[PDB]
RNA sequence: AUCUAUAAUAGCAGAAG
RNA sequence: UCUGCUUCUGCUAU
RNA sequence: AGUAGUAACAAGA
């Protein structure tokens, strides 16, 4: 337990909330008023949640997470299934995705286990990870701290405050923009080899309040089953494929890599990756649409599907027809707001607009 | 004892009293279920955000007694908290599993002997190999619990209700003889029983309730092969298994039945039905047993059954079964037509009607009757059966099966002749399931008539009683064998005299669906399979095979119309259509070798089965083409796609049935001019319409056209176009 | 079952409006056959109450608008791209699996 | 390069790829204040879309009541709430015509139900506004507490035991001077018009954890006056959408694929190759706003002709009671001022009687318009429907308007029909070219109108027949597999170790059955769920290295047993389970592996952490130590003098459980009181054991002399 | 062959509208 | 002063 | 401050 001081008492928000009081003892102030409830203030896209995107999709050297075992292949289709989950494994586990997965799944376990037992006090929670080398031994990392303020919880909407300090090598004053929440120290100096030679970079801590909920906590410790979402889609295509061709076509998609598909643009045009590309891909898009979360991308989501079918029957040659397209229009830019994660989004489905057209 | 003094105890105070006193039995459930607080919501976040505590378990005060305070290590087992309630760690819970006093009497196996039995029949199962193939999975209504074969749910539960609860049971009385046997045996096999009869009512729901779900299910519908479901049936992957235990005889007989008929289907179009029936009996497996070891020691009574016995050289029944009566036609013919009739209850509908005079011997097992009718019209019907309720049953089926108007006019209330998912049942089922619980009605508009008293019998009138001066429209009362046959190459079933006792044609064209899988083992897997199966491998295996295919299709076409591999697809054409569409479609193709710069890949695949009957000549243009699938003929359009086989011009994968069957690949000297020479008999689509050459005409008023003079047709889904005859 | 009092009231004002009581407006619906009441009241309503269909062609879609203002921030509840780690190559310590002696 | 995951759309057609687009692995957005906000602007909508109807004052309430029906109809696309009742009545007839003698066979189906149904249906409800505490209850204290006050008020009807009898309770409850509350003892008295009020209330809360909504929105609960009437007219709507073609409901999951399949398969089989066949992905706008209470009322008239007049009656009252309802408008507002740091509560029973001047602009403006309905914190709401109070009536609505489109009632080249569920609807039209299609669209599209159902322009879509979407399920040529609208059902439950391992793995057996779920990806959500419950119930592998509390009692227990592959994960055994044994059990899976000792504890008769029964001699447990029961804290208000009432109704129902052995199997019916029943019942049971030879002379009348005692006692207190 | 149903214990959880 | 209605599915037995 | 987004949390008794 961290002692209540005053940068603790102020970073947390203790004493933050208003005496609540009787409407007859406080009608006659001045500036007594409904609660603000504006629309959120607008955002413009930032090309900063592209390159984290791109990076979450990346191959690793590390695998991060570790299966349990299951009972013996007896069955000549719990054979083919092992075999195809050998593949899926190998690039699930080796995916930075995963590793966000299992950052979130430890820090949303941590806070709630920190918020149920010790409600009146300032916990100290590292930030803790596992993984395995390239070499194949345990790894312990550290990213941070976390300290938790008072998480006296009635409702599962309340929100409990923390501090984070997590560690980085990313200078704050390249994208200020970024880190609008963020105060950045300088902590250190670092020694990295890169090829040959070793240079000092300066190592910075990323000091903010935030807060969460125990919905949002809850939801934090659940987002394994992003794994899911993407292999079930994944291994829908495979066997999309092997139905045609009356075979399992699992090992001819991951070793032989013939065939492709689109999953990104570059200068070029479309870009084409191999299916465990795919897989890393909807990974990512799966664990993005966990970490950040929102009504507005619920909204988008909901609402840009139908714009997705009616191009569909466009390229089905199915002659779509509307109605009030432009009212379908309203309704899914309503959605964007300011939520980095639902402007990348919209600005993918213009590009898939653009490539789908033509 | 204890418990009258208990309620004197509650009846002295006055609250209690109170309550006992003014609430009735029926508003005691509502003050059970009356609670008080918040209730409770997402208890997933609630057991994370307890199972990090000390105490997450509530217990009884008796584990005091039973777990210590504190183990080897000093950690605390339970805690008392300010009641008879006790806060309790899981902590408690391992120390009791490694711990606890020990026995050797569970009530376990016993109280859940039916995950036992699915134990026992994984262990002694059967896998085969996997076979990768175009899975067709349809959406119907399987067993997931089978319960007792005799009883049903309702009287499963009355015989459980009178089995553990004997005192509680109201006005119901068990009925069935089967009811009273397993309620003497269930008694028997639990006096002395020392588990709670909640718990005892629960197992023997297990036991002999049967249970029911909507499901997507491919290969046998029986609960041993729905149980393991998920490991047998994928999406593109059929696991050959064979469940442990004991096979039931019914599902057998009804897989039996099954296989056979969809074998005679596919023999009847073979140019040599005889030996490809004795081929596919041969390489067919019924549930993991060889089909030729099944026809072998079945006694089941079947046209096609008995059809693939006389193949091999058995004797068979010649009878058939209807309503739970067994029906063996003793002299007279039939054919079958279909007839739309209106019911009762205005409902439209179409009968396989048989038309011709025929006699029958009907032997029940209560029941026995001489029956002679001709095309809808019950001629004569001699009853013998034991009790009243009896020959009812055997009356009541007889007018069912002679197909009277007075019969389908009887129909009263809310008849269904559909699914509750919309999927057509059978029409005379229907009829025998409503008249036999009520056949009021039918018996009042059948008809009465005067009785000449011959022979000492007696007839019977509308009010189930006997009469000696009238009696029904044809229905008397009265007092009281495998042959050797041979078969020709048409699968004729001819007798030791030399009349037909059965044929192809007598085979029930209603497509089911096996109880148990049915593996059949040749080139094609999908030979004996069902419609939609037929159709998505039929033109996966045309597009698979598209380099000979194409190059045979110009060089020697009568030869790739000979092929085997569209022989299960004509046998889903109708027969009085196939000559017809295979004339036509071998037409368009001639006509498409002939006009160069006209090659259209998807017309030649969609219309190569077609090709494969016959040739009978016709002068019709035909804008469709009819497949039966499941009792329904879908149309394949000629120009275009449609439902059933729609091209995506976009993606290239052909689409049949919503399954995909593959890509087309870039075919050079594709016709991209916009002519058309394989859609209309005789006439080259030009385009668009030309406004020039009058107004658009029908595509059966384009007859009377001359060579060298261009038209304007409405042919194809409301498309007009310019066409010229050739 | 009766409709009395005040249901009976409530009733009668629970009716089309050129309605008084329950049983006119029961009298009235036991009594009626349809008579083109939907084809006069279609031929009545205006033309510009319609569904006309706008083609979806490959020139039709527009892209969405994204909205205007300053650049959007992080918001994840921890570092993502820019995160560092400072690692032990392998816990063989003393209490190991608690989180504060690891850090 | 950039990655774009939607791009894969390019390649992959978006129904095989549906999945990628719905984002349920993140939070459901949740509300965090009042649903004051939305409930005002849902009854200022209602109003709006039939503000030219006709203003009334009910006599009984007064509360000003709009009437939209017959009003003029509407001249633009607008959602209107004005229809016309000869159009109702029309599509009414004509349904009845296409399918005779549905509503007849509906009718009798219905009467059985009515005589036969129990009050005790009404518990099987949800949180439900409680008039007598004027707050959301559950069903079954609210309808406890309903029974007592009309008990203590003379009503004594519902002593049958039968719903159609507490509903006359209830119509003879509206004719009352005054209600008494006797609450704990406060004597409260409401007069008829307050009681009147609260009778027709619904109270209105926020609905939280919802997909696919960017803004909140107001859901309704009614009181136990509405509920039966409304139960009895959904019943008979039921039995009217069971019967239908065109209906998606009530068929649910696979049986309804199954019959849409087959019912738009038939449709394409009856559409002639020349015809140009077009479908209509739809939705409808303001679905239950523009829902009329007394359109329901006719309809339910037609439907019930020539029926027993008591029938047509308590069909009847609930479009009446609806026409006449209250909308509770909430919680109220929230008052902050920073200058002094301080927060208030300001309740909603006082929005009418407030300044404006403490509120912003779009709330005044709501409270403006909503003021002159606000009556004792109601709102006067007219018309609509309160959110799914009828779907299978205006089901019922919607389909006869898709039964208006046989060529018998177009009298034109052009038809249609369909499938529709409440508001969603899937339209196929044909047409011998395009006009005829754009003219069939237009006329289904101005018939929906004619009846108050107006069809979304911006949400609906048309396209050739083949592609659609109906109630998020997607067809192309075919439903597709949509895995991810089934991810949130993964995972750990909660219940307890036993119960979560069972429901884990038989979601993911269902999964592979009934989603596409392939068996790679099944054995990694294995794998997955095994990890989430281990890390849950502290529960991993024996021969592992994570601490907890647990820890030590599990490695003494694994140390311990010589098989270790028949514990169970648990108890820090190994995972045995693949795609071969999903649908076995675990203790029947490892049954045979477990040592005799550990076998003999796990399954003791004597388990301590499972209920016992009394035959002190008790019956055997058969559950295994697993199966332990979760402390639930319900521990600060004054609605503590229930806990009392509650723990002595349990004292009860135990006594009567031990006088009458199958009360917990079936429900018990009776109309004697419990006492009554509980001695005549030792009487009878004396009487046959006595003679049968069980019990004594002595012993049988010391049982006589007590039933005598306590029947003194109940006839003299 | 039928089988929400020739049917009705209850509670909780997921999905849909 | 706060998870409604309806439908389906799964699990469990105070 | 922060969470958050049309109204709340930033403890309450
Ligand atoms: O489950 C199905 C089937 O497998 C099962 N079944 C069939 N036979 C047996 C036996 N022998 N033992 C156990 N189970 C058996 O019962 C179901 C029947 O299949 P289904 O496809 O649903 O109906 P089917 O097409 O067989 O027609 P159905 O109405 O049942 O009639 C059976 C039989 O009766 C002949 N038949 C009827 N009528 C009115 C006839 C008539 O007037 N004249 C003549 N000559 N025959 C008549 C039918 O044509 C069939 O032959
Ligand atoms: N939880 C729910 C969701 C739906 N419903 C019922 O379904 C209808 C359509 O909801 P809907 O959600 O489709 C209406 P939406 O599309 O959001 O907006 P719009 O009306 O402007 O078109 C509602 O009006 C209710 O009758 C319910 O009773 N409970
Ligand atoms: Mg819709
Ligand atoms: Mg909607």
């Amino acid at each position: 337990n961290m002692k209540k001081t005053s940068q603790l008492k102020w970073a947390l928000g203790e004493n933050m909330a208003p005496e609540k009081v009787d409407f007859e003892d406080c009608k006659d102030v001045n500036d007594l008023k409904q609660y603000d409830s504006d629309e959120p203030e607008p955002r413009s896209l930032a090309c900063w949640i592209q390159s984290e995107f791109n990076k979450a999709c990346e191959l690793t050297d590390s695998s991060w997470v570790e299966l349990d075992e299951i009972g013996e292949d007896v069955a000549p289709i719990e054979h083919i299934a092992s075999m195809r989950r050998n593949y899926f494994t190998a690039e699930v586990s080796h995916c930075r995705a995963t590793e966000y997965i299992m950052k979130g799944v430890y820090i949303n376990t941590a806070l709630l286990n920190a918020s149920c037992a010790a409600m009146d006090d300032f916990q100290l929670i590292p930030m803790i990870s596992k993984c395995r080398t390239k070499e194949g031994r345990r790894k312990t990392n550290l990213y941070g701290f976390i300290i938790k303020g008072r998480s006296h919880l009635r409702n599962d909407t309340d929100v409990v405050n923390f501090v984070s300090m997590e560690f980085s090598l990313t200078d704050p004053r390249l994208e200020p923009h970024k880190w609008e929440k963020y105060c950045v120290l300088e902590i250190g100096d670092m020694l990295l080899r890169t090829a040959v030679g070793q240079v000092s970079r300066p190592m910075f801590l990323y000091v903010r309040t935030n807060g969460t909920s125990k919905i949002k906590m809850k939801w934090g410790m659940e987002m394994r089953r992003c794994l899911l979402q993407s292999l079930q889609q994944i291994e829908s295509m495979i066997e999309a494929e092997s139905s045609v061709k009356e075979k399992d076509l699992t090992k001819e998609f991951f070793e032989n890599k013939s065939e492709t598909w689109p999953i990104g643009e570059s200068p070029k045009g479309v870009e084409e990756g191999s299916i465990g590309k795919v897989c890393r891909t909807l990974l990512a898009k799966s664990v993005f649409n966990s970490l950040y979360a929102s009504p507005q991308l619920e909204g988008f989501s909901a609402e840009s599907r139908k714009l997705l079918l009616i191009v569909q029957a466009l390229r089905d040659n199915l002659e779509p027809g509307t109605f009030d397209l432009e009212g379908l229009y309203e309704a899914i830019e309503e959605c964007l707001i300011n939520d980095p994660w639902v402007l990348l989004n919209a600005s993918w489905f213009n590009s898939f607009l653009t490539h789908a057209l033509r | 004892m204890e418990r009258i003094k208990e309620l004197r105890d509650l009846m002295s105070q006055s609250r209690t009293r109170e309550i006992l006193t003014k609430t009735t039995v029926d508003h005691m459930a509502i003050i059970k279920k009356y609670t008080s607080g918040r209730q409770e919501k997402n208890p997933a976040l609630r057991m994370k955000w307890m199972m990090a505590m000390k105490y997450p378990i509530t217990a009884d005060k008796r584990i005091m007694e039973m777990i210590p305070e504190r183990n080897e290590q000093g950690q605390t087992l339970w805690s008392k908290t300010n009641s008879d309630r006790v806060m309790v760690s899981p902590l408690a819970v391992t120390w009791w599993n490694r711990n606890g006093p020990t026995t050797s009497t569970v009530h376990y196996p016993k109280v859940y002997k039916t995950y036992f039995e699915k134990v026992e029949r994984l262990k002694h199962g059967t896998f085969g190999p996997v076979h990768f193939r175009n899975q067709v999975k349809i959406r119907r209504r399987v067993d997931i619990n089978p319960g007792h074969a005799d009883l049903s749910a309702k009287e499963a539960q009355d015989v459980i209700m009178e089995v553990v609860f004997p005192n509680e049971v109201g006005a119901r009385i068990l009925t069935s003889e089967s009811q009273l046997t397993i309620t003497k045996e269930k008694k028997k096999e639990l006096q002395d029983c020392k588990i709670a009869p909640l718990m005892v009512a629960y197992m023997l729901e297990r036991e002999l309730v049967r249970k029911t779900r909507f499901l997507p299910v491919a290969g046998g519908t029986s609960s041993v092969y729905i149980e393991v479901l998920h490991l047998t049936q994928g999406t593109c992957w059929e696991q050959m298994y064979t469940p442990g235990g004991e096979v039931r005889n019914d599902d057998v007989d009804q897989s039996l039945i099954i296989a056979a008929r969809n074998i005679v289907r596919r023999a009847t179009v073979s140019a040599d039905p005889l030996a490809s029936l004795l081929e596919m009996c041969h390489s067919t497996q019924i549930g993991g047993v060889r089909m030729v070891d099944i026809l072998r020691q079945n006694p089941t009574e079947e046209q096609a059954v008995d059809i693939c016995k006389a193949a091999m050289g058995l004797r068979i029944s010649s009878s058939f079964s209807f309503g739970g009566f067994t029906f063996k036609r003793t002299s007279g013919s039939s054919v079958k037509r279909e007839e739309e009739v209106l019911t009762g209850n205005l409902q439209t509908l179409k009968i396989r009607v048989h038309e011709g005079y025929e006699e029958f011997t009907m032997v029940g097992r209560r029941a026995t009757a001489i029956l002679r009718k001709a095309t809808r019209r019950l001629i004569q019907l001699i009853v013998s059966g034991k009790d009243e309720q009896s020959i009812a049953e055997a009356i009541i089926v007889a007018m069912v099966f002679s197909q009277e108007d007075c019969m389908i006019k009887a129909v009263r209330g809310d008849l269904n002749f559909v699914n509750r998912a919309n999927q057509r049942l059978n029409p005379m089922h229907q009829l025998l399931r409503h008249f036999q619980k009520d056949a009021k009605v039918l018996f009042q508009n059948w008809g009465i008539e005067p009785i000449d008293n011959v022979m000492g019998m007696i007839g019977i009138l509308p009010d189930m009683t006997p009469s000696t001066e009238m009696s029904l429209r044809g229905v008397r009362v009265s007092k009281m064998e495998r042959v050797v046959v041979s078969i020709d190459r048409f699968l004729r079933v001819r007798d030791q005299r030399g009349n037909v006792l059965l044929s192809p044609e007598e085979v029930s064209e209603t497509q089911g669906t096996e109880k148990l899988t049915i593996t059949y083992s040749s080139s094609m897997m999908w030979e004996i399979n069902g419609p939609e199966s037929v159709l998505v491998n039929t033109y996966q295996w045309i597009i698979r095979n598209w380099e000979n295919v194409k190059i045979q299709w110009s060089q020697d076409p009568t030869m790739l119309y000979n092929k085997m591999e569209f022989e299960p697809f004509q046998s889903l054409v109708p027969k009085a259509a196939r000559g017809q569409y295979s004339g036509f479609v071998r037409v368009l193709f001639q006509q498409m070798r002939d006009v160069l710069g006209t090659f259209d890949t998807v017309q030649i695949i969609k219309l190569l089965p077609f090709a494969a009957a016959p040739p009978e000549q016709s002068r019709m243009q035909f804008s469709s083409l009819t497949v039966n699938v499941r009792g329904s003929g879908m149309r394949i359009v000629v120009r275009g796609n449609s439902p059933v086989f729609n091209y995506n011009k976009a993606t290239k994968r052909l689409t049949v049935l919503g399954k995909d069957a593959g890509a087309l690949m870039e075919d050079p000297d594709e016709g991209t001019a916009g002519v058309e020479s394989a859609v209309l008999r005789g006439f080259l689509i030009l385009g668009k319409e030309n406004k020039r050459y009058g107004p658009a005409l029908s595509i059966n008023e384009l007859s009377n056209l001359a060579k060298g003079e261009k038209a304007n047709v409405l042919i194809g889904q409301g498309d007009v176009v310019l066409v010229m005859k050739r | 079952f009766e409709i009395t009092g005040t249901m009976r009231r409530l009733a009668d004002q629970s009716l089309p409006p050129n309605f008084s009581s329950l049983e006119n407006f029961r009298a009235y619906v036991d009594g009626f056959e349809p008579n083109g009441c939907i084809e006069g009241k279609l031929s009545q309503m205006s033309k510009e109450v319609n569904a006309r269909i706008e083609p979806f062609l490959r020139t039709t879609p527009r892209p969405l608008r994204l909205p205007d203002g300053p650049p959007c921030s992080q918001r994840s509840k921890f570092l993502l791209m820019d995160a560092l780690k400072l690692s032990i190559e392998d816990p063989s310590h003393e209490g190991e699996g608690i989180p504060l002696y690891d850090a | 390069m950039d990655v774009n995951p939607t791009l894969l759309f390019l390649k992959v057609p978006v129904q095989n790829a549906i999945s990628t687009t719905f984002p349920y692995t993140g939070d459901p957005p949740y509300s965090h204040g009042t649903g004051t906000g939305y409930t005002m602007d849902t009854v200022n909508r209602t109003h709006k879309y039939s503000e030219k109807g006709k203003w009334t004052t009910n006599t009984e309430t007064g509360a000003p009541q709009l009437n939209p029906i017959d009003g003029p109809l509407p001249e633009d696309n607008e959602p209107s709430g004005y229809a016309q009742t000869d159009c109702v009545l029309e599509a009414m007839a004509f349904l009845e015509e296409s399918h005779p003698g549905i509503f007849e066979n509906s009718c009798l189906e219905t009467m059985e139900i009515v005589q036969q149904t129990r009050v005790d249906k009404l518990t099987q409800g949800r949180q439900t506004y409680d008039w007598t505490l004027n707050r959301n209850q559950p069903a079954a204290t609210a309808l406890a507490n309903t029974i007592e006050v009309f008990r203590s008020n003379g009503l004594t009807a519902n002593e049958s035991g039968r719903l159609i009898d507490f509903l006359k309770d209830v119509m003879d409850s509206m004719d009352k001077e005054e209600m008494e509350i006797t609450t704990h003892k406060k004597k409260q008295r409401l007069n008829k018009r307050s009681y009147l009020i609260r009778a027709l209330t619904l109270n209105t809360m926020t609905k939280d954890a919802e997909r696919g909504k960017l803004k909140r929105r107001a859901i309704a609960t009614p009181g136990m006056q509405i509920r039966g009437f409304v139960y009895f007219v959904e019943a008979l709507a039921r039995s009217i959408c069971e019967k239908l073609e065109q209906s998606g409901l009530p068929v649910g999951g696979n049986e309804k694929k199954a019959k849409l399949a087959n019912v738009v398969r038939k449709m394409m089989t009856n559409s002639q190759d020349t015809e140009l066949s077009f479908t209509i992905t739809g939705d409808n706008t303001k679905w239950n706003e523009n829902q009329n209470p007394r359109m329901f009322l006719a309809m339910i008239t037609y439907i019930t002709r020539n029926q027993p007049e008591w029938f047509r009656n308590v069909l009847s009252i609930a479009p009446i009671m609806f026409s006449n309802k209250m909308a509770r408008l909430g919680k109220g507002y929230m008052f902050e001022s920073k200058s002094m740091k301080l927060r208030t509560q300001v309740p909603a029973e006082m929005l009418a009687n407030i300044d404006l001047k403490y509120f912003n602009k779009s709330t005044r403006e709501k409270i403006e318009k909503i003021r002159p309905l606000l009556i004792d914190g109601t709102a006067s709401l007219s018309p609509g429907m309160m959110m799914g109070m009828f779907n299978m009536l205006s089901t019922v609505l919607g389909v006869s308007i898709l039964n208006l489109g046989q060529k018998k009632y177009t009298k034109t080249t052009y038809w249609w029909d369909g499938l529709q569920s409440s508001d969603d609807f899937a339209l196929i039209v044909n047409a011998p070219n395009h006009e005829g299609i754009q003219a069939g669209v237009d006329r289904f599209y101005r018939t929906c109108k004619l009846v108050g159902i107006n069809m979304s322009k911006k949400k609906s879509y048309i396209n050739r027949t083949g592609t659609f979407e109906f109630t998020s399920f997607f067809y192309r040529y075919g439903f597709v597999a949509n895995f991810s609208m089934e991810l949130p059902s993964f995972g750990v439950s909660g219940i307890n170790e036993s119960a979560d391992m069972s429901v884990g793995v038989t979601v993911i057996k269902n999964n592979m059955i009934n989603n596409d779920l392939g068996p790679a990806t099944a054995q990694m959500a294995l794998q997955l769920f095994i990890k989430d419950y281990r890390y849950t119930y502290r529960c991993h592998r024996g021969d592992t290295q994570i601490q907890t509390r647990r820890a030590f009692e599990l490695k003494k227990l694994w140390e311990q047993t010589r098989s270790k592959a028949g514990l169970l994960v648990s108890d820090g055994g190994p995972n045995l389970y693949n795609i071969r044994n999903l649908h076995i059990p675990e203790v029947c899976l490892k049954w045979e592996l477990m040592d005799e000792d550990y076998q003999g504890r796990l399954c003791n008769p004597m388990n301590p952490f499972v209920s016992h029964k009394e035959i002190s001699m008790e019956y055997d447990a058969v559950a295994t130590t697993h199966s332990w029961i979760p402390k639930r804290n319900r521990s600060n208000t004054s609605q503590r003098g229930i806990l009392e009432d509650e723990q002595m109704y349990q004292k009860c129902c135990n006594l009567f459980e031990k006088f009458f052995p199958s009360s917990s199997y079936r429900r018990p019916v009776g109309i004697s009181s419990m006492v009554e029943a509980m001695v005549s019942r030792a009487r009878i049971d004396a009487r046959i054991d006595f003679e049968s030879g069980r019990i004594k002379k002595e012993e049988f009348a010391e049982i006589m002399k007590i039933c005598s005692t306590i029947e003194e006692l109940r006839r003299q207190k």
